[PDB]
């Protein structure tokens, strides 16, 4: 499982007013999974 | 025409085939083929080695420098494409739209005159611009322009051109699908062609310096070994084979030693 | 003769597999391809996982 | 390298020469050159053609699409001149004077947008104004330009490009003797370059689509023939040659199928 | 080495002499020489002929089409003189003598309109009569250069071109009889060269269409005869000889049928 950043800017209609250099930062959990309940057997192999 | 009748005709054919297919076989360097130097070796043991190997390797390095200066390809054909890409693409990049790199165009011309370290600096300053255009926000990453598979292939092509500057291939970087633009591919072309051009020129200067160092070393050893005799044939061989050489006098010297080959093979004791 | 030693060395490096498992078809076919690798810096774990997934592909009843 | 099949060294050398001089010869189409396919067919009849020629024509279409993708020239270089001409001449004339064709300037702004097929539609309607300026009291004239032999040579060049997209030559229609005006010669330039660009892209996408369709068809027939066996080598050949192929995938798949040619020569009976 | 199915060396010499002197003999058409067709027959009567004369004629029509296609002369050298007359004489004559620049010569726009040339020539004959006698009504002579006996020689020359479009001649102009020198003799040369050009092109397309029609017909009959046998090399011959052909496939298919005449001589029963 990898972290990936996303450097993306806005739509152009919000890019206009001195938001040309803005850079929204999006972290996306590539190849990971959601988790809902405390994992006990596989504590060695699963990182929250 | 073609000295050393006194060697084996098989070995003379070996040297003829080597000097005929030097531009065809890979790793063009006389150091990298020691069986040429070991096929150069003189019969009847070390007693005749101790004199004739120096003359034999002397004519080997002379012919090697000669066939290099005769078979050097033209590099102005690839510098023509470098100048074309640098002029057209950079001027339409900057003067046509969003002119910021006026000083950088100043730089590209002033460095295109005669500087190579500055061509490495331009490789930096154009990788910056290619990362600006290919993914449209400025950030820095080292040495990678695009396309990891072709990046692995370009190292193979540069090793091929560095080993054989006589027989080189231009890669034609461009991509049929359009995942990065025309201008990004043009910067890819210019970076690859600049590295190729400086690779060919520096490998050429390396081979020419090695060849002249070997020729001067063989002159010193051969004159020091022919110093002993006071025969007229010996002193005439000294006064012929003692003269200094340049890169543009080696052809006349090869003609002179070919014309006076009989008196120096008689002068060999 | 050196190639057989490379094959056997890679076999012991993968898992320490016994020759009885070396005779298995999935091994018999892939040990020669694992010979033309692992001389590089690649990994030891990659070969274990590769053998896992290939042995799995083999056994689809 | 150059794995092909159980074919003769003669036939391998033939296919070597063909896929090397693909950009050299004209009318580049594997249907138009059937000698490649009967060089591809395997010795000793259909008892060993019935699987091996399926594999071998599969290898032909893979490496044919590979050498197309590796040797496509970049036609954006001619679309750059299309943008320069269409921008500088057309919009600025119709703005500087005769301020009625601004609807047609919105049309040529959408022509500047990458909708080439619909863009080159109504090149007649944007040629009629060039007819009006080349000859007074505007009439309808033939679509290719004013000089008769240049008009025929344009069509000859377009047929040459349509046969061989990989090797194309611009015509450079400009003349110092100018009975025809400067701006309408720029319009002639724009029409010729637009036709050249759309013709190259149509023929390229045509041959690319044909090659990919043939690759998928040979995969379907070859998997259907490999279906029956349940040995491990046969089902591994099924799972390798069953993998999906797109144009970005085909080059990595060619590397894969070399490293699997090491087995599937022996996996085939 | 021009491979033939089952022939005598006399018949091989006859067919090779026909394909060598195709451009030398008159009445260049394969249907006009029955002795070639009679020499194409195979020995041992109808039981051998019913299987093998189909393949023998299928050899001969392919080889005829190939040599005919290869030995096509350039038809642009005569159209260069047609444009030299049409551009320099008639346009400048109309601009000088105030004939308001009729574009009927430029209705061709290229050497593709083999239609309406007769109307162009009728307009040229009216212009020639009006130049020669100032106030003429249209009169019913085929050449308005005021010519009779060389008109008969011109009809003879056009018949000779119809017979041999591979090798052609251009006749002359003459001036013991001087009426209009640069003008109506250029009208004669333009009319004669137009009729010669359209005759060469129409007879060329006629022979090419006849040859390809006979090749497709022999494909159909020969594959219908060889459909029955289910043997290995027999259906290998079926898959070789089943391939469809056009005007440019035929060269490569001739190479195919040489390299498979290596086998399909024995493959035939």
């Amino acid at each position: 499982t990898k972290i990936l950043e996303v450097e993306v800017s806005l739509d152009p209609a919000q890019r206009h007013g001195n938001s040309v250099h803005f850079q929204s930062l999006q972290h996306i959990l590539y190849n990971g999974l959601c988790l809902i309940s405390p994992i006990t057997t596989l504590r060695r192999y699963y990182q929250p | 025409s073609i000295p050393f009748a006194w060697l084996d005709r098989d070995k003379v054919q070996r040297l003829t085939n080597f000097l005929s297919n030097l531009e065809n076989l890979e790793n063009v360097d006389l150091r990298e083929h020691p069986y040429v130097t070991n096929s150069c070796v003189v019969r009847e043991g070390e007693d005749v080695d101790e004199l004739k190997t120096l003359y034999n390797t002397f004519i080997l390095w002379l012919m090697y420098h000669y066939v290099l200066s005769k078979r050097k390809p033209d590099y102005n054909a690839i510098w023509q494409d470098i100048t074309k890409l640098q002029n057209v693409v950079n001027e339409y990049l900057k003067s046509k739209g969003l002119n910021k790199g006026n000083f950088e165009n100043m730089f590209t011309n002033k460095e295109k005159f005669e500087s190579q370290f500055s061509d490495i600096h331009r490789a930096l300053l154009r990788l910056g611009n290619s990362i600006r255009w290919g993914s449209n926000v400025p950030i820095d990453t080292p040495y990678v322009n695009l396309t990891a598979e072709d990046s692995s292939e370009i190292e193979n092509n540069l090793q091929d051109a560095e080993k054989n500057m006589l027989w080189y291939t231009v890669y034609n970087i461009n991509d049929p699908w359009d995942e990065n633009g025309y201008l990004v591919t043009s910067i890819n072309k210019l970076v690859y062609l600049g590295k190729l051009f400086v690779t060919l020129n520096q490998s050429w200067s390396k081979l020419e310096k090695v060849a002249m160092s070997q020729i001067v070393t063989t002159q010193n050893h051969l004159s020091g070994h022919l110093r002993k005799n006071e025969n007229f044939n010996a002193v005439y061989s000294q006064r012929v084979l003692q003269t200094p050489l340049t890169g543009q006098r080696v052809e006349s010297f090869l003609k002179i030693i070919t014309s006076d080959y009989e008196i120096i093979k008689s002068s060999l004791e | 003769k050196e190639e057989e030693k490379k094959k056997q060395q890679m076999l012991t490096g993968v898992l320490g597999l016994q020759p009885t498992m070396a005779n298995h078809p999935v091994l018999g076919v892939f040990l020669p391809k694992y010979a033309k690798q692992n001389g590089g810096n690649v990994d030891k774990t990659a070969f274990r996982l590769d053998l896992i997934r290939m042995l799995a592909l083999h056994r689809l009843n």
